């Protein structure tokens, strides 16, 4: 389906603490598979993902050189901010940008992505034609005229349909093994007293990857997507997630319900009772 | 500046089971600064080995990070996670619920 | 590949 390549960069200025913190994270398809992180000694892009390691000691040398550089233009942009926005040496600020593109089935651009953040809040970004920006704020204008000016949104424009778009190829042909990987939740439902004559059924989906799955209660048939509560997916810690919703129903009713999980990693949605220990 | 406040989620990476050893989390997200100061507690006194997960951000701009530290669960103990931020005058405590 | 970013 629809694939993506992604960098997502962050400085964080330390007043008297030292110079920003820079961090460059680059993805594929949501999956972290290089980082470069200015937190070291002989700071260097180094690999995050094992089918990266397939790279040859140039491409490193090339892209920690590149982030390096990268780090520099940050670090004097924060001092430009500090101007454009009235604000003191003496605190800590951040700068974000997520760039990138994501191409279709047929291998060719869906979209590009060029977008800046100041402190949190939307800065400037590189409109969907490619060609236009969208200034946030009237410090974003200042930049905004610049790089009109200087056509960056052509040069942003022959990278994302050219560069991007090739090495996203070329990235998506080295790990697709691995970026198809499937996990399927195993599932399960817990049984809690409530206050009362109510009890909580709670059905869990654990283990699976990737995070994007969805769980849902059902009354004899019907789903029930009000007086329901779930929990946001969260990271097992070992590559794998977990997610879970519960419903509140009468002491006694507990055999009305039935839980269903849905996952890319099934070969059908799953469907789960609370189970009384015979 | 903007602020956004730390949501939090304590629980662990296995089920829960008395005396069987398990890894405790404490998932962090959607705070902005991205200085953040999080400690884990067993019976409120602080956890000395609590490793990090390298810290990233969201779509939103947001950032989040996997706090984590082995424990072997039992029916009495209690654990929570505290968390420092800008985004709140005073620390959030969070506490582990076996059923969550 | 990363692109080099201009500057503010």
């Amino acid at each position: 389906g629809p694939h993506s390549l992604r960098y997502f960069v962050t400085a964080v200025s330390r007043p008297g603490l030292g110079e920003p913190r820079f961090i460059s994270v680059g993805y594929v398809d949501n999956t972290e598979f290089v980082r470069f992180d200015s937190d070291a000694e002989n700071p260097r892009y180094e690999p995050r993902a094992r089918w990266m390691e397939q790279e040859g000691p140039e491409y490193w040398e090339r892209e920690t050189q590149k982030a390096k550089g990268n780090e520099q233009s940050f670090r004097v942009d924060l001092r430009t901010l500090l101007g454009y926005y009235n604000q003191s040496k003496g605190g800590s600020h951040t700068i974000q940008v997520i760039s990138g593109c994501e191409v279709g089935s047929d291998g060719r651009l869906l979209r590009g992505y060029q977008q800046y953040a100041y402190d949190g809040c939307d800065y400037i970004a590189l409109n969907e034609d490619l060609k236009t920006w969208t200034a946030a704020d009237m410090a974003a204008l200042i930049t905004k005229h610049k790089w009109e000016q200087a056509g960056e949104a052509e040069r942003l424009r022959a990278y994302l349909e050219g560069t991007c778009v090739e090495w996203l190829r070329r990235y998506l042909k080295n790990g697709n093994a691995t970026l198809l990987r499937t996990d399927s939740p195993k599932a399960h439902v817990t049984h809690h007293s409530r206050p009362e004559d109510k009890v909580t059924l709670r059905c869990w989906a654990l283990g699976f990857y990737p995070a994007d799955i969805t769980l849902t209660w059902q009354l004899n048939g019907e789903e029930l997507i009000q007086d329901m509560e779930l929990v946001e997916t969260r990271p097992a810690g070992d590559g794998t997630f977990q997610k879970w919703a519960s419903v509140v129903v009468p002491l006694g009713k507990e055999q009305y319900y039935t839980c269903h999980v849905y996952h890319q990693g099934l070969p059908e949605p799953l469907t789960l009772r609370w189970e009384p220990p015979p | 500046m903007i602020q956004k406040t730390p949501q939090i989620q304590v629980y662990s990476r296995h089920p829960p089971e008395n005396g069987k050893p398990n890894i405790l989390n404490c998932y962090v997200t959607q705070f902005h600064p991205p200085h953040i100061e999080i400690q884990m507690l067993k019976n409120g006194k602080k956890i000395p080995k609590v490793e990090m997960s390298d810290m990233s951000f969201s779509k939103d701009w947001s950032f989040y990070i996997l706090a984590h530290t082995e424990f072997t669960p039992t029916e009495t103990d209690t654990y929570a996670c505290r968390v420092k931020h800008d985004s709140m005058a005073e620390p959030k405590t969070v506490y582990w619920d076996r059923d969550m | 590949s990363s692109i080099e970013f201009a500057r503010l």
